[PDB]
Order: C-alpha cells, then structure tokens, then sequence
C-alpha cells in the first residue's frame, strides 16, 4: 500500500497534484494533501441568458448600458472579458402558450407591442471580445410573451451550459452563466401538463442557434442541471427582480457553484450585481469527488486560511489570491471488486487519482 | 370598438396643488392572461407631439418624474399629479390597447388666477 | 435615438388625393409597426391605422375605412398614409408613431388642409 | 415476493400511440370474465378529421391476448357555427387517464380544447367520457362560462381521476384559476342523467368543488393527482390530492372532506423541487382499519456523507391513527435518476398475510434505464422498507425509455386464485404486461430428538446385517402445509436430514443412520394441504472411538425442505411459492456426555 505523487512537470496552475496514483488493499487507507490556489486576473466568459417574456422588457432596456460599463469595472477582476447573449421564454406548447392560429406568432394582446413569437431557447451572440456587438445584439432584442407565469429557465440553462461548441466557451476562462428573470422556473415534471412525458437526455440540441427539442423533451431536473453545470465548469449567477428572488436563493444549497442576487426595482444595479457576484464566487473554494471506482470511499476535509476545518464540499470562504487552501484527502478501500476525479467546483483544472488494487 | 370617456374636459389648478383626472372605459381593459390593465396616459403640450407618461395603468415611463402617478383597474383609471408644476400645463389623454387602439377626449389643465 | 420624419404641409382641394410619408431611423424599420393618428385642429387624438412593417398588412379603425390606405417602402424605411377623396372634415395634423413601450416615438405631425 | 415474472401476459398496441400509458382493470358485475383497460393517448382513431385523438382499449386475457378499442366517441369536431368549429379533438390525449368501477368506465382527454361561445379562442379545458350499461355520456365539468385563466379555461379537467365508493367521480383539474388547481367531485347518477349533446355547459346539483384563492397560491397545480379513502371516520371516502408546486415548490398533499369539501389535512414536502405530491395513493397498509397515505416525491435528492446530492426519489408513508394524527416515515429509492416514487399502486393483500402490500415504481432505473417496479410487503408496524421483489422491464428503448412501471394498478384478481394480480404499463415501447400472483404455501416443519442426551457406552440397538451393539437415538421429523387461495390438494415436497454436519468437509461424521451408514437421508413426501403432519422416524447411531476428531462434541441435527416444482402447478402452469418470510432450514442439538 502506497501513495505516489508524480515529480513530473505539472500541467496545472491552480490544482496540484493534478495526477495521483495510489495502491490499495481492503482495510487499508492512504492520503495526500491537495492544494488549490485561486488565481488573479482570469480570462472571463460572461454569457447573458435572458428571460424575454413581456414582464421583462423593463430590465432588458437596461442591458444597453451594461456593455461598456461592465467591461470597465471588470478590468480590475479579470484579464480578458468576453460577452455573449441568448434568450428564452417557455416551451412552445399548450397550455404554456396560446395555440390560436391568429395569436401563435404574437402571444401578447397588447396592441402597443409588436411582440416576438415565443421560443424555448435561442442563442443570439457567441461569446465575443467586441462590446459594441453585444450592445447591438441587445438593442435589437424584441420582447415576446406566454400565458403561464413560470418560465422555461432551467431548460435554456442546460442547453447554454452544454452546447460548448456553439456558445464558444473557453477552457482557459472562468465560465459565468448569468440568468435574468423575475419569475420562477418550471420543473421537470410540470411538463406532463403539456403532454410531454420524455425525460431530458442532457444533450445539445441546437440547429440554427435554436433549441429544437424544446417541445418534445421535458424540463431538466435540478439534479440533471447541477450535474451538467458542474461537469462543464460553469458558475451560475441568478439575477432576479421580483419577490421570487427568494425562491431562487433557497435553491442555492441544491445547486453547488451557484450564487444569486437581486435586481433593484429600477434595474440600476445590473453591473454591480455581476461584479459583486463574481467577487463572491472567486472567494469560495469547495471540492467534490466523482467516484466511479467500486469498493472505494473518500473523506475530504478542507483546511482554511484561519485554521478552521470544513468537511466535504462545504469548502472555505473569504479566500483571496495569494492564498492557498488545503484539502486533506483520505482514500480507503472497504471491499474487493479505474480512477476518480477530485475537482473544485467552478474551476477548469481537476486532479485525477488512479487507483490500483490487489487482494 | 372601446370608447374611452375622460373627465373633466378642463381642470384649473394652482402650482403646488394635487390634481387628479380620470378615465372610464366601456369594457374591462384587464387581460386575464397577464393580469395587466392595458391603459396608458399621454401628455401633450400645445404645439408639440404627445409623450407617453404611464403604461399598463401604473408603470411609469423612463424620463418621467415621480410626481406623475397612475392607478386603477378594470374600467376605472386615474392619473394624479402630486405638487403640479407650471410646466405641467398640458392636455392629458387616456389610451386603451385592449382592442384596437383608442384615445379619450383629453383633459386640459388650466392655471388658476 | 429613434426619429420619425414626415413630409411637409399639404394643401388639397375637395376630392383630391394626398400621400403622406413617414421616414424611420434609429431602429430597424421592419421591427415595429407604424401607427397613424389624426388630430383635428382643436380636438383630441383619433387612432387611424397601423401597418405591420414586416408583412405589409394594415389594420384600420372603424371610422377610417375606404378613404384610407396604408403602404410600405421597406427599402427606404418609409411608411405612407394615403387619403382619397379628401373632404373638409379631413383637415387635421397627421402623426406617425411607434408605441412600443421600451422606445416610443412620434413624428412632428403633417399638417393637411382641405379647401 | 410471489409474483410470477417467468410467464406474464404481454399486450401491445400501435407504434407511437403510447399504449400502456395508463392502465386499470375492467370487472363487470356479472359477465363471468374480466378485461384489462389499457390507454393509448396518441392512437390514430377512425374519427372523421381527428389526428392522434387517443383511445382506450379493452384487452382480453383467457385464451388469446388481443386488444380492441372502446367507442366512447365515434364522431369528429362539432361545429359552433358554419365553418367555425366548437371543439378540437386532435391531440387531445384521450385515454391518458382511465379508471373503472365495476361496469363504469371513465376515460379522460386532458388536452381537449374548445373555443367557448363568447369568443373564438382555443382553451385546454379537458373532457371525460363516462360509459356504463349501454350508454355513454360526456362529462365536462370545466367546460363552463367561467372561462380563461381566471376561470376554468385552462383547467385540463380529467388530468387525473378516481372513483369514490359512494358512486361519485373525483376529478383533478390542475390548471384552474391561474393554475391554482381545482378538484371537482360529482355523482355518477347526475353525470349520466343530466346529459344533452346539444348543451356544452352543464350544471349538476350535487356537485362539490374547490374554489379560487389568493394569487399567493398561483401555479400550485392542485389536483395534479388524486386518490380516495376515509380519513375522518365518517364512512364517506374523502379526497386526497397532490399539489406538487405548492408552498414555494415544496409540494403539498391536501385531504378534503368527501361530503362538503372542508379541508381536513395538509401534508408538506421538505425539499424544494422534489415535486412532493406527484402521485398519491391511499390504502390500509398495517391492518388498522384506517386508510394510510402514500405520497411520492420523484425528484427528491438524498444527501450523502460528503454533502453530495443524489437525485433518487422518495416516498413518504404516513399511517393514520385514531386521534386524527399521522405517523410519518420515509422510504428512499435505490438508484440515481430512476425517479423512484413516480407511481404508487396498492396491490391489496398480494401475499395473503393479512396486510395490504404496495408497488412503487422507478421507471427509469435498472440496466439501460428499462424501468423497475419494487414490491413492498405490509405489516402491523407499517410498510416494510425493504422490497421483497424486484420487477425489471423486458424491452429495449426504441426512441425513448420503455418507462416500465410508469403506470400500475393492482388489487384485482384476474386468474381467480385469491391472490390479486398487477398490471404494469411500459408505454415507451407501446406495451402492457400483467404479472400474476402465485399461491403461497405456509409450512410447519417439525424436528425432534429422542433423547437429545446420549453417550458412547449407552448401547441400546444393533446394526443391520451384523448385529453389533451400538449407542443409538431417534430423530423424528414431520411436515404439514397449507395456503389460503387456490392451491393443489397434493403438495409434493422434498426433504433432507443431515447429521453432525458442523465440521470441516472430509471430516468423520459420528452420527449416522443405521440402514445406510450415512450422515444424510432424503425422502419424497406427499402432503395433503390442510391435512395431517406426515411423520417419519430414522434411527441414528454413533461410530465408536476409533474413528473420530474428538470424543465429546455437540451433534447437529439438521432438516431442510423444498417444493418439487414439477407437479406443483395449476391449469395455467402457475406454480405455488413457499412463504419467503419463513426459514426452510431448522435444527436441534444432541450432545455426547
Ligand atoms: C390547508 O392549506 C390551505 C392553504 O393552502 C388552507 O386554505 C386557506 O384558508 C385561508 C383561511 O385560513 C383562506 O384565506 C381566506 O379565508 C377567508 C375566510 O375568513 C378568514 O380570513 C379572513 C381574512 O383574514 C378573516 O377576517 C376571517 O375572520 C377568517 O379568519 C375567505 O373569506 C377568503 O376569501 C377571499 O377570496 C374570495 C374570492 O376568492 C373573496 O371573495 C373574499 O372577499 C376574500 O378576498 C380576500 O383577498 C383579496 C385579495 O385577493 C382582498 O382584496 C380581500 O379584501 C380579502 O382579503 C380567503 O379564502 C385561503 O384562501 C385558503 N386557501 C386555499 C388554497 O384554499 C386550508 O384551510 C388548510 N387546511 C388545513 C386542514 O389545515
Ligand atoms: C466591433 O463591432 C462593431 C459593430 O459591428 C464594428 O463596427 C462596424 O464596422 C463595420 C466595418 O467592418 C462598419 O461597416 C459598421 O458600420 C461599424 N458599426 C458600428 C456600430 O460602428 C467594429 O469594427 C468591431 N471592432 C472589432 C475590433 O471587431
Ligand atoms: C485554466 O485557466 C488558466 C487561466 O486562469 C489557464 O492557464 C493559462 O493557460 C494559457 C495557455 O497555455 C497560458 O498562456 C497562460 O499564461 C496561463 N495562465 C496562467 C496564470 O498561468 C489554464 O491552462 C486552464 N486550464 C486548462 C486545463 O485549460
Ligand atoms: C490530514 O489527515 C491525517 C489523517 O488522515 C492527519 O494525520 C493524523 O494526525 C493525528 C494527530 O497528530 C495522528 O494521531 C494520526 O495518527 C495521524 N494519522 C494517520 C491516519 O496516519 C494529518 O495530520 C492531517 N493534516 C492536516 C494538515 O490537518
Ligand atoms: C398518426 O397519423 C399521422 C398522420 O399520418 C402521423 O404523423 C405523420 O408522420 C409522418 C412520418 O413521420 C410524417 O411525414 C407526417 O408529416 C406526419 N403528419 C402529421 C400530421 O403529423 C402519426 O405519426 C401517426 N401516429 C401514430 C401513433 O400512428
Ligand atoms: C470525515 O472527517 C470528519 C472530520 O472533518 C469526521 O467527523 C468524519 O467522521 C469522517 N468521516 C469518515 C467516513 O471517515
Ligand atoms: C472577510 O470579509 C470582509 C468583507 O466582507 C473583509 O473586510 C475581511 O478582511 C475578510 N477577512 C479576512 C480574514 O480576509
Ligand atoms: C362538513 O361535515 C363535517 C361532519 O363532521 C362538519 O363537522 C363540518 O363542519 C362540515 N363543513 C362544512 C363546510 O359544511
Ligand atoms: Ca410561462
Ligand atoms: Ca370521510
Ligand atoms: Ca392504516
Ligand atoms: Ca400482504
Ligand atoms: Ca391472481
Ligand atoms: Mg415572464
């Protein structure tokens, strides 16, 4: 029984050792310290996923000021700041939308609004360094509408997170998915009402930047959603204007790597929300282990800068740059019968541990 | 279609007074599917094109000061100006967009002497 | 900033036809419908018609059919209101407008006088 | 533990119809034969102008295995005015929800739309067809003048239904009143009597229903799923209703008074978005004469030791006590994303032990996510948390998971043996499968040693062949057996008796049978069920002290028994099973002093 830490040149700047190899026997255990050191001045990819149902038009008009002002503020938190954009409304099926032939294209009945046809999820702008292009894409965004209060937020999020080749998420970046709304989202089983009884397979289904399984697959569960967000290393920021903010806030414990804040009634704090949320996310370090190796168990304790200890994926808070967090990782074998991955949530680097066994 | 009745046709005010004017629809302007009342108020100064003040009964438009408050529901809507200014002497109109767009007669504010 | 620019004043005799233009700028023309509103010289506003700039399909108010027509020239971002068989009752200022709440706008108003 | 999973009855419908989406049993009061009811909500019917209207099929069982549609509705879309349709039946999902009480079959179409008379709209009001005798009527409790979002316009009535033993129909309409949801309950007699095909909105006089409430209750979907049972001791079945998005998406289950709809009880979920209340059921699971409440929460995430959340699914089980209080425990599922608890179906007393048993599905579990159904036995202390039997789906996905276990119904005995059977749908493959319950045999196996105490010098008998004197003792064993339902009169048993086996293989056994000079003996026994214990006596002797590991040890006397399973079968080839909660291995000890 042993633990080997490679002395080869490392290929990770944040999480080290990025490769570990151990040898176990039943009843035996081995351990090591995993170091996680957050960096300063990350490349940052910020994608704006916006609820564009009629109730949101008041917040959408403020995204015209966000482009340049946010870019300036982020200059002190990032090295390379890119913006993207997309939108969602709901599933385009009864009872969520009108199916009347004269009102299929224009869900709203307010004759002062030439509203957009409803859609599940549409990608509008790939992540780009060009701020003007972002503002342009926003300026020309039209408002839609639907009938039922809740929106198809979680379904759009999964596609935005999964369809990496379309969004243009960089590996070399802190990936941020910002979701703007005012209402709560639909759940996976709510879709039964529309006659949708087929589970979301978690895959990417975009054609011409449009989600086309939106009417045949149900909404993803929180389980599926957190799994995909963590797997694709995407941090999520919720920006909610209504009283429903608290609904989203109280789901945070179920969705690791997620933060939420409030949009003011005047929607004057959109940039402050993003910057503050960014600063809060970068200050929290927690890990989880993906263990597919049968007979192996893990017990990880975080050791924080103040000497306190926090078990499992509770992690450490009020962490800065030039500040290392240690994770005390013990691996034990209980029974005879591959590798496991230990990774910080919201980080691109992972530590792969290979487990060799004999009995 | 929907006839909007606005009253009074003229209302004299003194600067600093609270002034109210109202508009009554022929039918409900409330959209059961949105819970919103599709009524808006406009201000028209003489010699100028009109400007939107309030939409959806009580939602205030950008650039409009908070002395202009809208309220009401169903068929009965009110526009109230708290501490009316000398610059607010204009004709105000109620508009509905529940069906085809339609305007009321309008209320002209006059100054007391 | 969205602007709407209308043609200048028109003077017509009874029975004549007038075509009033409204040129749009600051937004994509085909994005929002164009509304026309009639203001008689001393009365309130009357909505006349709207045209969907994407499809060219007009909708008229009950009191303004037959004598009124609305058309588009999308290549020049311009909407037109045509009034046939002008009567003395048609004297008014005719405005073109966008009522989209996020960004409403009005033209300067075209003055039409019928002798 | 007694379902036959080797020889089930398999049924199938048209491809893409979702045959098996919803299942029930059809048992006419005096037809002598029974049918299965299997829905197919997307089926292409022969109706003039209706696409994927949906249908319900009546499936036979004895002899061959064939299904035929029930003509609840054999027409097209009725007009309101020339070239102006009143109703839209295409894609109405008829057969999505089916229930039957004896001869009465109620089948619903939750996605049925109509225009209303006031304006030309298309609202998903929902309708049901009630068939009894030779008459069929349309029941449309939400097709009223109270329309649109603030009314019943988006009701989707018929989304979920049940029957009240008092001959009332319980119907959930989750979209009523801004999706607050509504329960509507009416009499069968009123529904059938007050019917006129020229009237679209029909009032009933003995109708009960929930009403509107404050906007704080919007988007709760009350009436998502319903069940019935007596929760106040009035002799009148009350109404149990899931409200999965209630209380800030914790989910709730409400129980309303079956006589006047006053609310009686309120159950709440613990975890947001677990969708507590997805499905509900009620049954007496502990023999207390009080209905117990079973509430599913298919998306529940069970936190592990490291803080990781695994989506497994949970079922909350609460027992009703005389005081009106409930005693609640929690049953967690077994597999991630299997959605355990998405379907709950009381089986009645499946194993005839005096307590009702229940099936809980996990439609996306098992290998390849074929779907699993878990059978849990009841008992006086509440449901046994450990499943006794696991049923796996038998088909591969073609475009979507078979979703075996998505819909289930039990507590009906089709093969007429006293043990109720279970129908399980698997709509992803357009199939339905009926599992039949095997008879259960309780066995009384006795073993005695005369005397248990002996020694090497206590020579009491002689060996066969050559009369050498040895120490001896007698070992007796006997067996009686019976069951409660229809079992073969003659039960063929195999028994084996072993002596002094508690030692290393190859070791010398000291206690041997006289006639065989052997540590083992077996016999073919025929036991009349309900008869006398059949007894046998074998004589054992000890080897002397020339061949031994020790002189003073315990002697184990061990008996094992099992069924033959070659002659033990009824006319359908259904074999009985031994009670799985009893040992078939018993022992006594003898000692050398
Ligand atoms: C299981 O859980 C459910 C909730 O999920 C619970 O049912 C709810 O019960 C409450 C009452 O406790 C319902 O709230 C209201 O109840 C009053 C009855 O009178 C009581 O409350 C008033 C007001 O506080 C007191 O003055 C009085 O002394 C009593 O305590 C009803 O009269 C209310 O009706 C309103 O709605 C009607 C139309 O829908 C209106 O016509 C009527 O005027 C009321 O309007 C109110 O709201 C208006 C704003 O929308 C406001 O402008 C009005 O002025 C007024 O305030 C109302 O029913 C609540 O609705 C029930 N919810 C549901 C979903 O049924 C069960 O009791 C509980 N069961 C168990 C066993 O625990
Ligand atoms: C950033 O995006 C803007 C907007 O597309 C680019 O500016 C345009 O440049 C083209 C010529 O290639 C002109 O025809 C357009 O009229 C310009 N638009 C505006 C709004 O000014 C700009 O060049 C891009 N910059 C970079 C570095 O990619
Ligand atoms: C994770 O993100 C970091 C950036 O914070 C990446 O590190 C950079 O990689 C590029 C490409 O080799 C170098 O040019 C930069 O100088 C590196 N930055 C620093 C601070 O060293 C890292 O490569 C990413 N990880 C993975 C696996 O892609
Ligand atoms: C990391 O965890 C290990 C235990 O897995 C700690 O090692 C133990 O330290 C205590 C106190 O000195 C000894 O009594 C144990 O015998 C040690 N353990 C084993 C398992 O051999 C280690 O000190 C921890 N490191 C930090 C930095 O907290
Ligand atoms: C019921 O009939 C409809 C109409 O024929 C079938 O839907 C068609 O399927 C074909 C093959 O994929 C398409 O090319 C047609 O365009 C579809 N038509 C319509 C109107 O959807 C439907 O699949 C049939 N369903 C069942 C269960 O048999
Ligand atoms: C994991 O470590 C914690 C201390 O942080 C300890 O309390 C817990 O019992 C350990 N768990 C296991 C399974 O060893
Ligand atoms: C904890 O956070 C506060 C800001 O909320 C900061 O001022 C303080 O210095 C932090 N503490 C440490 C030890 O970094
Ligand atoms: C419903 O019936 C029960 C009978 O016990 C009675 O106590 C209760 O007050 C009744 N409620 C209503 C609303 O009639
Ligand atoms: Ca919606
Ligand atoms: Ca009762
Ligand atoms: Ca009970
Ligand atoms: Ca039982
Ligand atoms: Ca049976
Ligand atoms: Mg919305």
């Amino acid at each position: 029984v042993h633990v080997i830490i490679p002395t080869e040149n490392e290929i990770n700047t944040q999480v080290t050792p990025g490769e570990v190899s151990i040898q176990l026997r039943p009843g035996a255990e081995a351990n090591f310290m995993l170091k996680v050191h957050p960096l300063k001045k990350y490349p940052v990819d910020l994608y704006y996923l916006v609820d564009v149902s009629a109730s949101m038009h008041n917040n959408i008009e403020k995204l015209n000021s966000v482009g340049n002002d946010l870019s300036r503020k982020m200059a002190f938190f990032s090295r390379d700041f890119r913006l993207g954009f997309g939108s969602y409304v709901d599933k385009t099926v009864s009872p969520y939308i009108s199916i009347h032939p004269e009102r299929i294209h224009n869900q709203c009945s307010d004759y002062n609004l030439d509203c957009m046809p409803p859609h599940g999820y549409i990608h509008v702008l790939s992540l780009t360094e060009n701020i003007t292009e972002f503002e342009k894409a926003v300026h020309r965004q039209k408002i839609s509408g639907n009938i039922d209060t809740p929106e198809g937020g979680f379904d759009a999020m999964l596609q935005a997170a999964v369809c990496e080749s379309h969004i243009g998420w960089r590996k070399e970046a802190k990936r941020l998915l910002l979701v703007m709304t005012d209402q709560t989202s639909h759940l996976a089983l709510d879709s039964k009402l529309a006659g949708i009884v087929v589970p979301n397979d978690g895959n990417c289904h975009l054609k011409n930047n449009v989600y086309v399984k939106s009417t045949t697959m149900e909404h993803p569960s929180l389980g599926q959603l957190s799994e995909k967000l963590i797997d694709n290393n995407i941090n999520v920021i919720f920006a909610v204007q209504g009283k429903q903010f608290h609904w989203y806030k109280d789901l945070l414990p179920l969705l690791p790597g997620t933060i939420a804040g409030e949009i003011e009634s005047k929607a004057a704090n959109l940039n402050n929300l993003v910057v503050e949320a960014y600063q809060k996310l970068i200050s929290e370090v927690k890990v989880q282990v993906e263990n597919q190796v049968q007979g192996i168990y893990f017990n990880i304790t975080a050791i924080c800068p103040d000497g306190s200890r926090k078990p499992g994926m509770e992690g450490c808070r009020n962490v800065t740059s030039n500040d290392e967090v240690l994770f005390n990782v013990t691996v034990t074998m209980k029974k005879c019968d591959n590798y496991a991955i230990i990774k910080p949530i919201g980080f691109n680097e992972t530590a792969k541990i290979h487990i060799h066994r004999n009995c | 279609d929907i006839v909007m009745t606005q009253s009074p046709s003229s209302l004299a005010v003194s600067a600093g007074e609270k002034v109210t004017m109202s508009c009554k629809s022929s039918q409900s302007l409330l959209n059961s599917r949105t819970r919103k009342n599709y009524l808006a108020w406009y201000q028209q100064k003489p010699g100028q094109s009109p400007r939107l003040l309030i939409y959806w009964a009580s939602t205030r438009e950008s650039g409009v000061p908070d002395r202009f408050t809208g309220s009401g529901s169903g068929t009965d809507f009110t526009l109230t100006i708290s501490s009316v200014q000398a610059e607010d002497l204009a004709v105000y109109y109620c508009k509905q967009s529940y069906n085809l767009l339609s305007f009321g007669a309008g209320t002209k504010l006059e100054l007391k002497a | 900033q969205i602007q709407l620019v209308q043609s200048g004043p028109e003077l017509k005799k009874p029975g004549e036809t007038v075509k009033i233009s409204c040129k749009a700028s600051g937004y994509t023309f085909t994005d929002y419908s164009m509304h026309w509103v009639k203001q008689a010289p001393g009365k309130g506003l009357k909505w006349v018609a709207r045209i969907n700039t994407e499809t060219g399909e007009p909708t008229f108010a009950d009191d303004f059919r037959g004598r009124f027509a609305v058309s588009l020239e999308t290549s020049a971002s311009t909407a037109y209101l045509q009034i046939n068989n002008l009567k003395n009752e048609d004297t008014a200022t005719y405005f073109c407008a966008i009522f989209y709440y996020g960004r409403d706008s009005w033209g300067q108003g075209t003055t039409l006088t019928v002798s | 533990f007694n379902l036959d999973v080797d020889s089930p009855a398999e049924y199938s419908g048209p491809e893409g119809s979702y045959f098996g989406f919803a299942v029930d049993f059809f048992v006419p009061s005096a037809s002598s034969r029974m049918f299965l009811l299997v829905g197919a909500p997307k089926a292409n019917t022969t109706q003039p102008g209706i696409v994927e209207g949906g249908q319900v099929l009546k499936c036979d069982w004895s002899s061959t295995r064939r299904c035929q549609p029930i003509e609840f509705d054999a027409t097209g879309n009725r007009d309101y005015a020339k070239d102006d349709p009143l109703e839209f039946k295409s894609h109405q999902w008829f057969g999505a929800s089916v229930r039957s009480k004896q001869d009465k079959i109620l089948a619903c179409a939750p996605l049925y739309h109509w225009r209303t008379e006031m304006k030309q709209e298309r609202e998903p009001v929902g309708t049901c067809f009630l068939q009894d005798g030779t008459k069929t009527v349309e029941y449309a409790p939400c097709r009223s003048q109270d329309i649109d979002a603030d009314g019943q316009g988006f009701c989707q009535g018929g989304f979920s239904i049940d029957f009240t033993k008092a001959d009332r129909v319980l119907l959930g309409g989750p979209g009523s009143f801004y999706w607050q949801g509504q329960l509507i309950s009416d009499q069968v007699a009123e529904i059938v009597s007050k019917y006129d095909p020229n009237v679209y909105s029909i009032k009933y006089n003995n109708q009960l229903a929930t009403r509107t409430a404050q906007a704080i209750f919007d988007d709760s979907y009350l009436g998502y799923s319903v069940a019935v049972g007596d929760f106040n001791g009035d002799g009148i079945d009350d109404f149990v209703s899931g409200v999965p998005r209630a209380a800030r998406t914790l989910g709730m289950v409400y129980i309303y008074d079956g006589k006047n709809m006053s609310s009686l009880y309120n159950f709440t979920g613990e975890q947001m978005a677990a969708y507590f209340g997805f499905s509900v059921a009620a049954t007496d699971i502990n023999g207390d004469d009080y209905a117990d409440v079973f509430i599913g929460a298919p998306l529940f995430m069970d936190r592990g030791s490291d803080g990781k959340l695994q989506e497994v699914g949970q079922v909350s089980v609460s027992l009703q006590r005389a005081s009106g209080d409930f005693q609640t425990t929690k049953l967690n599922g077994f597999e991630v994303f299997a959605r355990f608890g998405s379907a709950i179906a009381p089986l009645g007393d499946l194993d005839q032990d005096g307590f009702n048993d229940i099936a809980i599905a996990a439609p996306y579990g098992g290998e390849d996510k074929k779907g699993i159904v878990y059978i849990f036995n009841g008992r006086s202390t509440g449901l046994n948390a450990v499943p006794s039997q696991i049923l796996e789906g038998q088909w591969a996905a073609r475009s979507m998971p078979p979703s075996f276990g998505y819909s289930m119904k039990g507590a009906t005995d089709i093969d007429k043996n006293g043990y109720p059977d279970l129908i399980v749908g698997a709509f992803g493959v357009d199939r339905a499968i009926l599992y039949r319950a095997r008879p259960v045999i309780t066995v009384n196996a006795g073993l005695e040693v005369y005397p248990s105490i002996l020694n090497q010098d206590n020579k009491t008998c002689s060996l066969p062949g050559t009369a050498l004197k040895v120490s001896c003792f007698n070992v007796r064993f006997c067996l009686k057996a019976d069951g409660k339902g229809v079992l073969p009169r003659k039960l063929n048993f195999q028994v084996e008796l072993l002596l002094d086996k508690l030692k290393q293989k190859g070791a010398i056994r000291r206690a041997l049978f006289l006639y065989s000079r052997s540590p083992s003996h077996s016999k073919n026994m025929t036991i009349s069920r309900g008869g006398l214990m059949q007894c046998e006596e074998l004589i054992a002797y000890l080897r002397d002290e020339s061949e031994f590991r020790d002189k003073l040890t315990p002697i184990t006397i061990f008996m094992e028994y099992r069924l033959d399973y070659r002659t033990a079968a009824d006319t359908t080839g259904l074999q009985p099973i031994l009670n799985q909660f009893t040992p078939a291995n018993i022992s006594r000890q003898a000692h050398i002093l």
